[PDB]
């Protein structure tokens, strides 16, 4: 709303880094506030709350009140892929909460070894579709939208299979057509290594 | 300007 | 022993004009402050009522929505008629009794979703890939992925089970769905997830792949006019066992 | 529990003067509980359009209200306070003295 | 001079009636400027003072939701109590609560307040320094424990030395023409000795503001007297105050004695003679 203001993002900052996110009010009588973070498809989860001036540390999580500024802060130490969420700022003005529209926030992971790569997955009994896998890629590797075609595209995602101790991006591309070569796909930005 | 934090029941 | 918030239920497709029904439990104090707040897409959530322990003290008077306390810790949400504009997350939350710092802690939210034409509702089809061979010699992993497409609304809840089990280290599902027809206003949805895990693991015929995803739709008894089986609450899923090279 | 015996003190707003309008003012205090009655009376007949304060309290938790109502005093007229509470076993009457 | 905010708070049970009755007031000095009562069909925070009309929709909304958190908190503290005081559900019982701020001439923090009462009596205090509880007896002891575990002190001292004595300056400065000015007390001198003779004599004191004066008697000597009268300040109604303080002297005519009036704003001590 306007009574609490936060920059709506999506903010990048590196894996490692410090993210910055900060909200302002303009209900002078607030006297305690509060940080959430919300994951997609999810409820939002608190973080802290703060009634005080100056800075309160909860773990890697600093939120900062400047009431004469009318300014909160929260500060997350060594961003984490994980941290990716959408960040909500919410004063209390009353005997509720009022909250901003919040900052969405995506920590790149740092990809130790890229070795960018696209393959074709091999389907089940019923094959209609022909699915091409773009992975390994560098975390500084965008993937557009599919061109004026009938093929889809999915937008980058983001594992960390702890076992092996490794993280990896990943898109999936598909279509139905029969003219959907895989090498083709993904006519975009890289320098990979295609299979055969 | 009523206290808003600091008031629970007893 | 300690202090808890459930909401139910947590998804619902309902045509326009229906009643609704949202419960709110809470466990581990007494005498709490009881909220209800909408949340939109894009924005954060929105008040719609504020209950102390003894009655309402908000005066924000929303349309079609009423809310009441029929047991200290039970918080409901009604409405006789829903309107389209009441699709929203609905949210509800708790604090201690006073004006004080213990609680402000969300349950889980319920997602109501109201449609105009109920014909528009499909389920997913669900279809697994297996690895292929080359990212096998390439590197020592395997990556499956699974495919929900055609569904709508747009609210699934996607999981992958390994020999019975959920499993979640190294699965990767897109956030947000993607329009199959991007221009239409009523466009069905798709969304892929991906499960990694080793060669050798894949390569044991003995393990068993399972792609999992519940879809939220029409109630058995909702009006129903097209020659297809009504899409009712369900989970449509796909299997795939190990292939040694 | 205590329970403390109300004071009561009938005076007027301004200077009392024969013919010109002003307020007659009784003044409880000390009190506790905060339950009393308190009435204005002319020549002995209740007066009825009585105001008072919103109720607060002193130091000792004890209660206080002024309850009050134009009037124009004259020479031919007495007015009184009628104050009753749990504490006193008889509703009190304290008139109301010119210079007090 | 100094100046203060205030919140007083009250709340009667009334078993077999319904809810309690819940009054709220607020005062910055002795001027009142705000009212709640749970009876009232308005079922909003009052104003009751002109330069308080000024704040927006918003602030009123926002102390209306707090006083009525505050009132029912208060409801379910009275059946708490009456568990701990092992007492039943047929008798009327009372809770109060008050709290505010002090600040000296500077309108710097001087001290904090919140203390709460049952049935007439200390229940439990927030001791002068804003970190301990003054508890009254073994019940309070449990209410003490908990309010340590939650850290309310360290809440109410955010309030006390912060909140408060920033809203306090703000009221102040909205309304300097009323809070901070200062109406000096028209004096006078009245003795009759109706029907037996021993005159007697008090310091009048009409139409004064803020509520504070130190009257005293004396001739020629110092700081110490002894009577067995005198009257405590009084609202007018206006918004001003009124009092006096009596003492006997010998017969005859009036005699040669001095009052010695304090009150602030006034340009110098007064002191009324009047010998005719």
């Amino acid at each position: 709303k306007q009574e609490v203001e936060q920059n709506s993002g999506p903010l990048s900052v590196p894996e490692g880094a410090i993210a910055s996110l900060n909200c302002t009010y303009s209900f002078l009588g607030s006297q305690s506030f509060f940080w959430y973070r919300q994951y997609s498809g999810k409820s939002p989860e608190l973080i802290m709350f703060t009634y005080r001036e100056g800075d309160k540390e909860d773990g890697r999580f600093t939120a900062q009140l400047n009431k004469a500024s009318q300014h909160v802060s929260l500060l997350i130490r060594d961003s984490q892929p994980s941290d990716s969420a959408t960040y909500l700022c919410a004063v209390n003005d009353g005997g509720r909460l009022t909250f901003g529209d919040g900052t969405t926030l995506t920590v790149k992971p740092n990809i130790q070894n890229p070795d960018p790569a696209v393959y074709q997955l091999r389907d089940s009994k019923s094959s209609d579709k022909s699915v091409c896998l773009f992975t390994d890629f560098d975390s500084q590797t965008n993937v557009s939208q599919s061109k004026d075609s009938d093929v889809y595209i999915t937008d980058k995602c983001v594992l960390d299979m702890r076992s092996m101790d490794f993280k990896s991006n990943s898109a999936v591309a598909w279509s139905n057509k029969s003219d959907f070569a895989c090498a083709n796909a993904f006519n975009n930005s890289i320098i990979p290594e295609d299979t055969f | 300007e009523l206290a808003a934090i600091g008031i629970l029941t007893v | 022993m300690s202090q808890t918030i459930h909401q139910w239920p947590a998804t619902l497709v309902q045509p326009v004009g229906s009643p609704l029904s949202l419960e709110c439990t809470v466990e581990g104090t007494s005498n709490p402050n009881l909220y209800w707040y909408r949340q939109a897409a894009g924005r954060g959530p929105q008040l719609l009522f504020y209950w102390g322990p003894f009655g309402q003290i908000s005066s924000e008077v929303p349309q079609n929505l009423s809310a009441s306390r029929p047991q200290d810790r039970q918080f409901i949400l009604s409405s006789k008629k829903l309107l389209l504009s009441d699709s929203g997350f609905y949210l509800c939350a708790w604090s201690e009794t006073g004006l004080g710092m213990g609680g402000w802690q969300f349950g889980e939210g319920s997602r109501l979703t109201v449609l105009e034409d109920l014909k528009n509702v499909f389920p997913p089809e669900v279809a697994v890939f297996e690895p292929s061979e080359a990212e096998i010699s390439h590197t020592q992993k395997a990556t499956l992925v699974c495919l929900a497409t055609g569904f709508y609304p747009d609210h699934v809840e996607l999981s992958w089970w390994v020999n019975g089990k959920e499993v979640h280290s190294g699965v990767c599902t897109d956030p947000q769905p993607l329009k199959e027809q991007p221009a239409l206003n009523d466009s069905r949805y798709a969304l892929s997830s991906r499960l990694r895990v080793s060669a050798t693991f894949w390569q044991d015929p003995r393990n068993h792949f399972r792609c999992q995803v519940q879809f939220y739709g029409l109630s058995e008894n909702d009006e129903w006019t097209q020659d297809r089986a009504k899409p009712v609450t369900q989970i449509v899923s796909a299997e795939a066992w190990g292939r040694a090279d | 529990m205590i329970q403390r015996t109300p004071k009561i003190q009938v005076y007027s707003r301004h200077p009392a003067e024969n013919g010109k309008s002003n307020f007659l003012n009784c003044y409880v205090s000390g009190f506790h509980p905060s339950d009393i009655e308190v009435d204005l009376l002319k020549n002995g007949e209740r007066i009825e359009k009585v105001e008072h304060s919103d109720l607060s309290f002193s130091k000792d938790w004890s209660f206080y209200l002024l309850y009050y109502t134009e009037f124009t005093p004259t020479e031919k007229d007495e007015y009184a306070c009628r104050v009753n509470h749990v504490t006193l076993s008889q509703p009190k009457i304290v008139k109301w003295d010119r210079d007090m | 001079g100094s100046h203060s905010m205030r919140y007083f708070f009250t709340s009667v049970s009334r078993p077999g009636r319904g809810e309690p009755r819940f009054i709220a007031v607020g005062y910055v000095d002795d001027t009142q400027f705000v009212r709640f009562d749970s009876d009232a069909a308005s079922q909003r925070m009052e104003p009751r003072a002109p330069w308080i009309e000024q704040e927006g929709p918003e602030y009123w909304d926002g102390e209306t939701r707090k006083v009525k958190a505050h009132s029912q908190t208060h409801r379910v503290d009275l059946g708490t109590l009456r568990g701990y005081y092992n007492q039943s559900e047929a008798g009327s019982h009372t809770v109060q609560r008050m709290y505010g701020c002090d600040v000296g001439s500077d309108w710097r923090f001087l001290r904090g307040y919140h203390q709460y009462a049952y049935d007439g009596k200390d229940y439990i205090a927030l001791k002068e320094d804003l970190r301990s509880w003054t508890a009254a007896d073994m019940a309070a002891q449990t209410t003490k424990h908990k309010w340590e575990a939650a850290h309310v002190a360290e809440q109410l001292r955010a309030y006390l030395e912060g909140t408060c004595v920033e809203w306090l300056r703000r009221y102040l400065e909205n309304g300097k023409e009323t809070l901070q000015r200062t109406d000096a007390p028209k004096t006078h001198m009245t003795h009759h000795a109706v029907s037996d003779h021993e005159a007697t004599l008090r310091c009048w004191a009409l139409s004064f503001y803020p509520a504070e004066i130190t009257l005293t008697w004396q001739r020629d000597g110092e700081d110490q007297t002894q009577d067995t009268e005198l009257v405590e300040t009084r609202p007018a109604g206006d918004g001003t105050f009124q009092k006096w303080a009596a003492v006997v002297v010998p017969s005859g005519q009036e005699q040669r004695y001095t009052c010695h009036v304090q009150h602030e704003g006034l340009p110098k001590p007064l002191t009324l003679r009047w010998e005719p």
